[PDB]
RNA sequence: UUGGCACCUCGAUGUCGGCUCAUCGCAUCCUGGGGCUGUAGUCGGUCCCAAGGGUUGGGCUGUUCGCCCAUUAAAGCGGUACGCGAGCUGGGUUCAGAACGUCGUGAGACAGUUCGGUCCCUAUCCGUCGUGGGCGUAGGAAAUUUGAGAGGAGCUGUCCUUAGUACGAGAGGACCGGGAUGGACAUACCUCUGGUGUACCAGUUGUCGUGCCAACGGCAUAGCUGGGUAGCUAUGUGUGGACGGGAUAAGUGCUGAAAGCAUCUAAGCAUGAAGCCCCCCUCAAGAUGAGAUUUCCCAACUGGUUAUAAGAUCCCUCAAAGAUGAUGAGGUUAAUAGGUUCGAGGUGGAAGCAUGGUGACAUGUGGAGCUGACGAAUACUAAUCGAUCGAAGACUUAA
């Protein structure tokens, strides 16, 4: 249907609290010196080593 | 009547002293050991907790619950007894076994008994309502439109709400479900197992507890 | 076992693709499910590279593409594929995560033979 | 096959009872026990079924006994069986033969081997 | 059931049955081996009688695990003791019509 | 119900009857308990208490009502916009066509009757059904719970025994007690009978390829056909509504004056329903009245803080869980999945070769070979290395 009643923007905001984007989870690497993201492949140079 | 803790192995059949063939579940039980005894001197009601599945011992990677953790193991080491996965509290039995953990042996219970198996039932995500509440459904030939949804969800005008307990659909099994009078075909000890008279709640492997019958 | 977005043949010949790019290539970049799910078959074919019979050829032979190398695959596979992987029990590939994809987000992996 | 249901149904499974196949032809012994005196009533078809779970494996024996077909599906491992001799061997080519519930004359018939 | 034509295993001028109504209890949908039930006659008629199911294609159970499945389906016309209205039962007939003490039929049926 | 009025709605409150789903009243159809009978018994009639549950499937009609058929313990009466069309239909009802009878000079109208005829919507709020997170419950946790309160269930038949006894010329024919077994309805499960089973096995049809034969692959509803494992199922297989209490309604009383007697009542004391509260099944401490038992953790500095502990996760392998999240099984000090090797079960006798035939083909090698989900075992591949969060316990009085 329509609604019935135009949205105040508290409702809004609070409807929007959970519209969150978390971290990824990432890491350091310890040979690239960087930030990799967990059980990935290094972006930087190259190796897993796991 | 010390009801046990066990693992609904599978189904099988036998065949009475008169050839009469009956199905009967396998429930295997084993470490059976009473941890706490709950007396109405500092708890208010009686009961005996016993724990099922031993677990490995304290460790510090312990990541996956496989190994116990350290309350846990104050609490099992009151007893003299390992970690233990599914501890259960019994009521209805009059106390009469040891706070330090003896074996529970499936040898309590004798064949021509009587029995209550209390599993949680099989889970079954969000079924609708033609399987959840076996309702009726629409037609499906004559011009319908209407098949397989709830019907109306209320009155008109004069009720103007919904009531509650309207059968909806959501999300399906998985309660805690007891069956009654069942019958224990034959209690194999030394292979630490029980035949019960029919199919109990749970998926295989899904816990049961086992305890004699309130009727 | 699971399916791939796709229709039961188009499926299959996916996964048909996928082994023989494997063989021939050694090394492909493809997406976290297809690299599951091509980690059972493309390690089936291996097995019966390590038999070597005619049946075993056969066999092999219906589920492999022909494309030349000059070689087939399917001499690359009861040839100088299967002689490297003679000892070791199973397990002739892994999967690498490199990570999600522009375009998709697709979770993209590097799956090889060992 | 868990090792569990199996070895506790290892007080059921029957050695006494030869090796037939589907195509076969049987003659079973049965006991009833009706009334107030037993009898070892024959029962003699042709091997339609052999299913199998080890001790909850069965079997479904079939016969135009006269005007009508009857189809009976025991279990291999009954007390109530006598014993299965097997008159005749037949070629068949499969499992279970569920044409013959559509055959009569000569088309419900079946070889030696 | 409800609506089925049964043929009639019992030569009693009726060749066929067409089920009008499964007797016993309030809403019952069904009957099997040993059931009596309401029919009229369609062939030889246009009579209600009470017939007895004698086979059944989906067969019984015989509380063994022996299943007795039948080649198609077939009653016999009773009289209001349980008696048959006619005189010679043809084919087969399962165990437990002998067990609802429907002996008189039994007994004339060609083999049980 | 048929009406009367014309108070809300004509900048729209959608019709009758069925379908789905129900929920409420009691003026009770059945089952439960009684009084009185012109109640011998069976069977009844009429009142009285009782709403716990139950209350059929067809024919004809748009039909409701209504008649009929075949049962049943019974086939209740009503309200909820004659419940429910943002849940379904659209048969009749009042759209445009056409025709019949009738009326009209006529265009056209029905007392009518008949054949044909677009039923729109992506849910904002409340409501309901599931399922998560934040904070709270004067330290941080893990586990087990009590249960205030709430919900579910609650139906009935027929056989045999008392006993062919009681009552009755005879006919007939029991109350109360005891079992067996069914219908309908819930519910759990997949051993069994069946169903399905689009990464299983086999047969076969056309045509196009793998250079050719043999062997296979693509496409043709999964080309078609015969079987079918795990799982999900009912029509299959188990169980349930038992047994008892406490207070009661109609009712029956016991003692007893008011009223020297009579009196079930005023004092007082008993008995007495499928109904009430229990018992049985489940949910439940956000029960802010935030319960309880066990176990674990607890130091270094500046009024307070800090990272850390026990613990929990991010991340990864998964399924007995699942829309997602959550719930469970693991994360190498490892059997979580995949592979490998053995099984089970399924199909049903692989290719190659040899032989017998001129050929289609047949026999042996050989219960052969292939085998998704099922069982074990084996670290061969992957669950790496890492990181985030998370206490050190306020104030009075009393002992």
């Amino acid at each position: 249907a329509v609604p019935k009643r135009r949205t105040s923007k508290t409702r809004k905001n609070k409807r929007r609290t959970h519209f969150k984007i978390s971290v990824p989870g990432m890491t350091e690497c310890p040979n690239c010196g960087e930030y990799k993201l967990s059980h990935r492949v290094c972006k930087n140079c190259g190796s897993y080593n796991g | 009547t010390k009801g046990i803790l066990g693992r609904k192995i599978g189904m099988t059949q036998v065949f009475g002293e008169n050839g009469e063939l009956i199905p009967v579940t396998v429930v295997e039980a084993k470490e059976n050991v009473v941890l706490q005894k709950k007396t109405v001197e500092v708890d208010g009601y009686n009961a005996i907790q016993v724990g099922f599945e031993d677990k490995k011992a304290y460790k510090k990677d312990a990541k996956s619950n496989k190994y116990a953790n350290k309350p846990a193991e104050g609490h099992a080491k009151k007893a003299d007894a390992a970690p233990k996965r599914f501890i259960r509290e019994f009521r209805n039995v009059d106390v009469d076994a040891y706070e330090v953990g003896q074996e529970v042996s499936v040898d309590t219970f004798v064949a021509g008994d009587v029995i209550d198996v209390t599993g949680v039932s099989k889970g079954k995500g969000f079924q609708g309502a033609i399987k959840r509440h076996g309702q009726s459904r629409g037609p499906m030939s004559h011009g319908s439109h209407f098949h397989r949804a709830p019907g109306s969800v209320g009155m008109a005008s004069d009720a103007s709400r919904v009531f509650k307990g309207q059968k909806m659909p959501g999300r399906m099994g998985g309660n805690t479900v007891t069956v009654q009078n069942l019958e224990v075909v034959q209690v194999d000890t030394e292979n630490k197992v029980i035949l019960v008279k029919g199919n109990v709640p749970g998926p295989k492997k899904g816990l049961v507890e086992i305890r004699t019958s309130i009727k | 076992y699971r399916k791939l977005g796709r229709t039961s043949d188009q499926r299959k010949a996916m996964l048909r693709d996928l082994a023989t790019s494997l063989i021939i290539s050694e090394r492909i970049e493809t997406t976290e499910a297809r690299a599951k799910e091509v980690r059972s078959v493309v390690e089936k074919l291996i097995t019966l590279g390590k038999k070597g019979d005619l049946a075993s050829r056969r066999n092999a032979a219906k589920t492999l593409r022909n494309v030349e190398i000059t070689q087939t695959a399917l001499q690359k596979l009861f040839g100088e594929i299967a002689e490297r992987y003679t000892e070791r029990q199973g397990g002739y590939t892994r999967i690498l995560k490199q990570g999600p994809r522009r375009g998709d987000g697709a979770e993209s992996v590097i799956i090889e033979l060992v | 096959n868990h090792k569990l249901i199996e070895a506790v149904t290892k007080s059921q499974l029957r050695t006494d009872l030869p090796s037939f196949r589907p195509g076969d032809t049987l003659r079973v012994h049965v006991r009833i026990i009706e009334g107030t005196r037993e009898r070892i009533q024959v029962f003699e078809g042709v091997v339609i079924k052999r299913r199998g779970g080890g001790v909850s494996e069965t079997f479904t024996v079939r016969k135009i006994s006269s005007g009508v077909g009857v189809e009976r599906t025991f279990p291999l491992h009954t007390p109530k069986i006598e014993k299965i001799e097997v008159k005749r061997r037949g070629k068949v080519r499969r499992a279970k033969l569920y044409y013959l519930r559509s055959l009569r004359g000569k088309a419900a018939r079946i070889q030696e081997i | 059931q409800q609506e089925t034509r049964l043929k009639v295993a019992d030569n009693s001028g009726a060749r066929e049955v067409l089920t009008i109504k499964v007797l016993g209890g309030s809403g019952r949908k069904t009957a099997n081996i040993g059931d009596v039930i309401v029919c009229t006659v369609k062939n030889a008629k246009g009579d209600v009688v009470k017939a007895v199911i004698v086979r059944t294609k989906s067969g019984v159970r015989r509380n063994d695990g022996s299943y007795i499945k039948f080649d198609e389906n077939a009653c016999v016309i009773i009289r209001d003791d349980k008696g048959p209205r006619g005189t010679r039962i043809f084919g087969p007939v399962a165990r437990e019509l002998r067990e609802g003490n429907f002996m008189k039929i039994v007994s004339l049926a060609p083999e049980v």
